[PDB]
RNA sequence: AAGCAGCUUUACAGAUCAAUGGCGGAGGGAGGUCAACAUCAAGAACUGUGGGCCUUUGCCUAUAGAACUUAUAACGAACAUGGUUCUUGCCUUUUACCAGAACCAUCCGGGUGUUGUCUCCAUAGAAACAGGUAAAGCUGUCCGUUACUGUGGGCUUGCCAUAUUUUUUGGAACUUUUC
């Protein structure tokens, strides 16, 4: 019912290898190496694995005849029956695997492939994470996507080296037709679009970077493993390795030497056309078209294969996988890929010191591993872990901290005891395998196992280590929590249809809040429950297992929302103040600069090679003063300060107490900061969280007498209430989620998506590629949140399935809602959608009826006012001037 | 050839090489060369007269060795098998 | 004249892939491309006042390697004894 | 050699003979090469459709299959000052999503995601049009002594002088059709299991159709439905056939006649029997 | 054909005997194919350690011919 | 891959013309709108064989073989009917019906594996002998070329550079103590 997975030990197929020398090969770290497979939407990923998944293993049982055959896909990787049914990795996989590279050097590779939809930008940052290098999978007819540019711009970000397969050479051929030197202009066209966005490194096929590949037809190959083939025979041994470097990249040949330009009175081809497209398409051509006979002397006159007599009585597309698998014969030229990029020299201590914090490197007797994700696999639930020191027995006992909690245990490490961290036992260590877990007794230092025991002590990340003296405590890093690429914007809120079965919904939330990591479930305060998603098709399988998998109870669901930040427009006898008069506490309120705005977006501060990250931003506080005053034109004052960046948001002391005892304000400056921490998640408006809002903390009032115990438990209430009259003081406004859109359509369907563009509410488009060589463009363009209910659909329908488009938040686009927020008169009509005007009042009245915060019979409007917060006498004094409605 | 092959096996597995001098250096193997010149981590050295010391990192040029000690479980290596 | 009309497009093709031109010729070049998938129907419309067969077909056949005469003296006066 | 013998079972035929068949068969073909065609109009969808009792436009009609809807909580869930409107949620949206756009959906089937978008070039209007050649509506693709080898050295299958055969043309287009004519081998089937004009109602009609003979789409779809939903499975131990099992007794012989003779027979036996 | 890998040591002191009996310990600046190594400020051991050494020059260069072994002193 | 060598065979002239060793041979090939018997929907799932535990079963471990069917899941790229039960529809009673479900069946069909039969085409035997099963060169004995050459074909081969620092065109040679 949830996937298909051989549980029994003897049905585990057995390997070419005897696996017992693979698992000999993981006590040299040097000699293992990880990588994680990542790529576009049906990139060829998952077929891809599974090219070395039967190469590797001698009989597999849930392969078919049809499998056997060119006809259906081995999606070995694939094994969730909802995988199976849409058709799409969700969740993810992997299988650990002895490859040889081209001098035949047996390595353990450790593989792990990630779902390519742009909803699951989650599981493939696990696959960043996880992984050494990764095998970035390009199909040939797309190209070079904007969901591309990201998975180059991720691993540059991860310190994660990258090898580059080019798919989809049948399409190229047998879809497009194009003539040989047109497809070499079409691979030409995507290496130098890979070359631009790889800031750093040149790619190419010389370089060994590049692999090409069509993997429904099963092959793959770089321009080294096709010399060392079929052409190493022909020419001396001290000219195979500069030949190769002759083969790409505009140098002729004929009768013998190689010059740059064209020769004269000969047509020629490039050399890489010559003996590598024109070759390759003869065997695409003879395969399908020559006579059994006539070819099979051609095969052996030249490639030296010999056609069985069972092949020739094949049908026409496993024939040419057939003679395709006999050329190109192993995928050893994908790991001699694998092995020749990945440096750990110059690669893995910043690996290390971007995944936890930069320090010297842990001694050998610390046992220490990073707990990836929770993996629900095959019927249990394991713990997807990369052990970075030590070795891991079973039986064991480790600490294993939640990385949330690494922020803080991380900084109190410094110290300028006891009871730090739960321990749980290794119960099973295990070797993801696709369909099977092959049981270990250990795990040493570099690899990717399972381990069952770990999952109950975390969520949704974790940090393993086994420290042997407290000394050694020291020294030990902690992991950050992990960057999953896109934020979960896309809001559901359910409640159970029977109230009875509500402690049923809750053990299955926890599950899939350890289960699915880019998810962010919360709890109203109404008994409501908040899943924050990805996407349409992420809430959708997320909802299976919910409904299926995990509770099978039947949930009532609302309709898509959104999260809505909150800001302001304006900067704006301000003050606040509580019923006692011993505190009284003046903020003031200011829209941050969109430069501001969109770098801490970015999650770093700074620009031109000088940057500091948001972690150690506080730690550098003359620095910091440097950045602020330098690149955006603060003042020295305001630089000197400020006290917080909260996410998206930052304060600024600005008081003259601060001139007159600064120290007496700093024994409760940890606590209006915990206080300000307390207004920005839940702001004044509608309880959505605050973004954009640059706070001055104009005054404070110290009452006679100090009490630690009363002062300090008062002021974070009263700062959380203060912040609010400066909010709300400076012409609130609202904001929404801006996806940012990836149309594929064929260029004469593209005025159907731009009439489609117009029918949503905030939409355009942007940028129109002419994707070179095809047929169709590629359109990026934008999309609100809530705009994009049945986008994906609307579009497919109405080009007739030659429309496609990724929806996804990578970029953190918050625009502000074209309505006031502060409309008493707004026409709302219901049941359908309110005009342009009123879409500020309408989102906020909406969402304080589903919290609860404002209470009517059918629809009163009590909006986001300045009374309830300041004096009602005070608030008279504001109508009469009009500044405040 | 084989036997080089083997020795890329060999690597970062403790090995064994003794030198045509007549020393005897045991230790991790760093990196190895179709040369077969091979330089050893963390080597154990035992001098022609049996003088043993330790030292943290060497080279040795491959014309020099008169035998090199591989792992034993090399031995069912894929690559070996003949057909 | 499809058949000669393509071999025109395919060296033209050549232009723009295999060879480096100057930029501002090079859009409009393309631009060509990206008709020729929309189909021309933007170079299509005018005055076809005439059936095909009220117009007397007489279809020209001259080739522009032809001296052609250059008859500018009838666009001179004269003196008609006709 | 194109069968295995007169018990005529298991074809297998050459590529022309293959490319010959499929050219006669273009009035009764499938027609259609990508599966985006069939997004919404598959019978993932159509099981949705009839377990959601929604109704794709041109898909067919069923019974409730939970036809007790009509209870219902009195509760502040789904009020309309709760809900934000800002796209009508369509019945396209619903069966694309299941668990998402449906409150309460039971029996419904996970559905196909895309497949990739198919960019297959045909070339229909020449014969003289080469296999291999730059399509028009493909954009361009705009962009942009030392070392020997011994004379005579050429690449692979360079003594094989054309790339393009007469016949690449042909197994290009049985390479994207459907099924059968991508094949070239095969078993038998029935006379009654060739459905001719299945594939014809499994396929959007046109908007040109009269309403008398869209709903004959749509009752033929109801009964494709019906038949996939269900499945009755044959039962193995059934080795006793009746024409079998008369042969075997002494009182049934054996011979060949002519059809319209074998039907002239069952009508006077037939008429024999009943009288 | 294939150049050795000394890449991580250059710049390091390094101790090495060539050919029969003799010990060298000098910083390395340049390798080749035939492992010919040529180091600076070259100094040859011997039994006493201040006594018997002698340098040798500015610049030394080895044929790769008689280098037994090469161990670097040094990180 | 031309050419040379190695290998495998081959028309063979052989050595032996013995004891040998290798491969082949010790009752065919293609079929049939022929038959019988197994088998065809399940922890992604099978069976034989060896070893250990408990006391045969079961488990663990080692090994060999897996035809057909199956992943947008099913022998059938096809598609009817019946029974019961629940809920509706038609609205004189019943039968025959309406159209959804759940559980079961019948009917038209299909694959594969052995064995028997039938039809057509067959002829080198050394297809000679002795044992026995559910099957057979299954085993022993055995015979054909023959295990060691030269000519003629093929390649599981050479690394196409064969003396000038990491291998095979020599840093070799000589003398001395102890025991
Ligand atoms: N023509 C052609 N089609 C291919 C090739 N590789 C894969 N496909 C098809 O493309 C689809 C996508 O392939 P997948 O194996 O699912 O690759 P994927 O990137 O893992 O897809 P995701 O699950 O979304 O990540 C498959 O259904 C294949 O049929 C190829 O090399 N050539
Ligand atoms: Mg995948
Ligand atoms: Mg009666």
């Amino acid at each position: 019912e949830h996937t298909i997975f051989t549980q029994l030990k003897k049905n585990i197929p057995k390997t070419r290898y005897n696996r017992d020398y693979m698992l000999s090969m993981a006590n040299i770290p040097e000699r293992i190496i990880n990588v994680g497979v990542i790529g576009p939407l049906h990139s060829g990923k998952t077929s891809l694995m599974d090219l070395l998944v039967i190469d590797s293993h001698k009989r597999i049982p849930d392969m078919s005849k049809n499998v056997e055959l060119g006809w259906k896909p081995l999606r070995y990787l694939d094994n969730l029956k909802q995988e199976i049914d849409r058709g799409l990795s969700i969740k993810l996989n992997g299988s650990t695997l002895l490859c040889t590279d081209l001098e035949s050097k047996s390595r353990m590779i450790n593989f792990l492939d990630a779902p390519g939809h742009v909803n699951f930008m989650d599981e493939t940052a696990v696959a960043l994470a996880a992984s050494d290098l990764v095998l970035i999978v390009i199909d040939v007819v797309e190209g070079v996507t904007f969901v591309v540019e990201q998975l180059i711009k991720q691993s540059i970000k991860n310190n994660v080296a990258m090898c580059f397969v080019i798919n989809k050479l049948d399409r190229l051929i047998l879809d497009l037709k194009l003539p040989p030197m047109d497809a070499y202009l079409k691979l030409n066209h995507i290496i130098a679009n890979i070359n631009s966005f790889t800031k750093g490194n040149v790619f190419s096929p010389i370089d060994n970077n590049i692999i090409f590949a069509s993997t429904k037809l099963g092959f793959t190959f770089t321009i080294k493993e096709f010399v060392s083939y079929y052409y190493a025979h022909s020419i001396p041994s001290s000219k195979i390795d500069d030949f190769t470097t002759r083969l790409w990249g505009s140098v002729y040949y004929h009768k013998g030497n190689f010059r740059t330009k064209p020769f004269e009175n000969v047509e020629k081809y490039p050399t890489f056309v010559e003996f590598i497209l024109i070759p390759l398409y003869k065997i695409f051509s003879y395969a399908l078209s020559m006579e059994k006979d006539k070819l099979k002397n051609l095969l052996r006159s030249n490639f030296r294969v010999n056609l069985s007599q069972e092949a020739l009585q094949y049908d026409p597309q496993p024939f040419l996988k057939h003679v395709l698998q006999l050329i190109f014969r192993q995928q050893t030229g994908l790991v001699d890929a694998i092995t020749r990029c990945y440096q750990p020299f110059e690669l893995f201590d910043n690996k290390t010191a971007h995944l936890s914090i930069p320090g010297k490197s842990t001694p050998e007797g610390t046992l220490w591993a990073h707990v990836l994700k929770t993996v629900d696999y095959g019927g249990a639930e394991w713990s997807l872990v990369r052990i970075y020191s030590g070795l891991l027995k079973r039986g064991d006992t480790v600490r294993i901290l939640d990385t949330s909690q690494s922020e803080s245990r991380q900084k109190r490490q410094l110290h300028d005891e006891d009871d730090e961290t739960p321990s749980c036992e290794v119960e099973e260590i295990g070797l993801l395998g696709g369909r099977y877990v092959y049981p270990v007794h250990e795990a040493h230092k570099g690899q990717i196992v399972l381990i069952k025991g770990i999952s109950s002590a975390y969520i949704k990340s974790a940090t393993l280590y086994s420290v042997k003296s407290k000394e050694d405590m020291k020294q030990l890093k902690f992991f950050k929590p992990l960057d999953y690429i896109t934020e979960a914007v896309f809001k559901i809120v359910l409640q159970p249809l029977l109230p009875r079965e509500l402690p049923k919904l809750l053990d299955a939330l926890n599950k899939i809040s350890k289960y699915y990591p880019g998810v962010i479930i919360k709890v109203e305060e109404s008994g409501e429950h908040v899943i924050l998603g990805n996407g349409e098709l992420y809430m959708d399988c997320l909802l299976y297992d919910l409904r299926a998998s995990y509770a099978k109870i039947e949930i009532k669901i609302s309709d898509p929302l959104t999260v809505f930040s909150e800001s302001c427009s304006n900067e704006s006898s301000r003050l606040g103040e509580e019923n006692l008069p011993g505190l009284s506490i003046s903020v003031a309120a200011e829209p941050m600069d969109s430069k501001m705005i969109q770098d801490l977006s970015r999650n770093t501060l700074g620009k031109g090679q000088n940057c500091l990250d948001i972690d150690g931003i506080m730690d550098n506080p003359r620095k910091l003063s440097k950045i602020l005053r330098t690149e955006y034109g603060w003042d020295s004052l305001a630089s000197r300060n400020v006290w917080s960046f909260y996410n998206g948001n930052v304060l600024i002391n600005d008081t003259l107490p601060d001139e007159i005892s600064p120290e007496l304000l700093s024994k409760y400056k940890e606590q209006i900061i915990q206080g300000f921490y307390w207004a920005v998640k839940e702001g004044p408006l509608a309880e959505e969280p605050i973004y954009g809002v640059q706070y001055k903390l104009l005054s404070i009032s110290v009452p006679s007498d100090v009490n630690i115990d009363v002062m300090k438990s008062q002021i974070i209430p009263l700062m959380k209430k203060a912040c609010y009259v400066g909010l709300l003081t400076a012409i609130p406004i609202l904001l929404e989620p801006i996806y940012e859109v990836d149309i594929t359509v064929h260029a004469p369907l593209l005025p159907i998506v731009e009439e489609l563009m117009k029918k949503r509410r905030g939409s355009r488009i942007y940028k129109t590629i002419k994707v070179a060589g095809t047929p169709l463009l590629e359109v990026r363009g934008q999309v609100p949140v809530i705009e994009s209910a049945g986008f994906e659909t609307d579009l497919r329908l109405s080009t007739n399935g030659l429309g496609m488009c990724q929806l996804y938040f990578w970029h953190k686009i918050w625009r502000k809602v074209p309505g006031d927020v502060l409309d008493k008169d707004a026409f709302i009509p219901k049941l359908k959608p309110a005009p342009i005007n009123s879409l500020s009042r309408d989102f906020v009245m909406k969402t304080r009826r589903r919290k609860g915060i404002s209470t009517g019979g059918f629809m009163s409007n009590d909006g986001p006012t300045l009374e309830k917060y300041i004096s009602a006498e005070l608030y008279a004094q504001l109508r009469e001037n009009g500044l405040v409605p | 050839g084989i036997p080089v092959k083997l020795l890329n096996e060999a690597q970062g597995h403790i090995v064994s090489l003794e030198l045509t001098t007549g020393a005897t250096y045991r230790g991790k193997l760093v990196e190895s060369e179709d040369s077969m010149n091979v330089q050893l981590r963390d080597v154990i050295a035992t001098e022609p007269q049996g003088a043993v010391t330790h030292m943290d990192q060497i080279f040795v040029r491959g014309s020099q060795i008169k035998f090199i000690v591989v792992p034993d479980l090399l031995k069912n290596a894929p690559l070996f098998k003949k057909n | 004249s499809k058949k000669t009309h393509d071999m025109i497009w395919e060296k033209l093709r050549y232009i723009l892939q295999t060879q480096e031109l100057s930029s501002t010729l090079r859009e409009s070049l393309e631009t060509l491309f990206e008709i020729r998938q929309k189909d021309y129907k933007s170079g299509s419309q005018g005055l076809f006042i005439l059936d095909p067969t009220s117009y007397t077909v007489h279809t020209h056949s001259y080739i522009v390697s032809d001296e052609d005469e250059a008859n500018k003296e009838l666009g001179n006066f004269e003196k008609c004894e006709n | 050699k194109k069968v295995n013998g007169t018990s005529y079972k298991k074809w297998s035929f050459d590529l022309p003979e293959m490319s010959n068949l499929y050219r006669l068969s273009t009035p009764l073909r499938d027609e259609v090469t990508d599966k985006n065609y069939y997004y919404l109009f598959d019978k993932k969808s159509f099981f949705n459709g009839k377990a959601l009792n929604n109704a794709i436009p041109g898909g067919p009609k069923f019974e409730p299959l939970y036809p007790r809807e009509e209870e219902e909580d009195y509760n502040e869930f789904n009020s309309i000052d709760r809900v934000i409107f800002r796209v009508p949620i369509r019945s396209e949206y619903k069966v694309a999503f299941p668990h998402l756009y449906n409150s309460r959906p039971r029996s419904v089937r996970i559905p196909w995601y895309n497949n990739p978008v198919s960019c297959i070039i045909q070339n229909d209007e020449e014969y003289d049009t080469p296999a291999l050649f730059f399509d028009p509506s493909l954009n361009p693709i705009p962009h942009f002594g030392d070392f020997t080898l011994p004379e005579d050295f050429a690449p692979l299958l360079a003594e094989e002088e054309e790339l393009i055969l007469p016949n690449t043309k042909d197994a290009m287009s049985l390479y994207h059709s459907p099924f059968p004519f991508n094949r070239t081998k095969g078993k038998m089937v029935r006379a009654q299991d060739v459905a001719l004009a299945k594939k014809w109602f499994l396929q959007h009609p046109d908007e040109e159709y009269p309403v008398k003979v869209k709903v004959s789409y749509q009752k033929l779809l109801k009964n494709y439905v019906l038949n996939e939903l269900h499945p009755t499975l044959p039962t193995n131990h059934n080795k006793t056939k009746l024409l079998k099992s008369l042969k075997n007794t002494k009182y049934f012989q054996q011979t060949t006649i002519d059809w319209v003779e074998a039907g002239l027979q069952l009508c006077r036996q037939g008429h024999n029997m009943l009288n | 054909v294939s150049t050795p890998e000394l890449k991580k040591y250059m710049d390091k002191k390094i101790l090495l005997n060539i050919n029969g009996s003799r010990k060298v310990a000098g910083i390395l600046r340049g390798y080749d194919i035939f492992l010919n190594v040529v180091l600076d400020d070259a100094m040859e051991i011997n039994g006493e350690d201040p006594a018997n050494n002698h340098q040798l020059g500015l610049q030394t260069v080895i044929r790769g011919n008689s280098i037994i072994s090469l161990e670097a002193l040094d990180a």
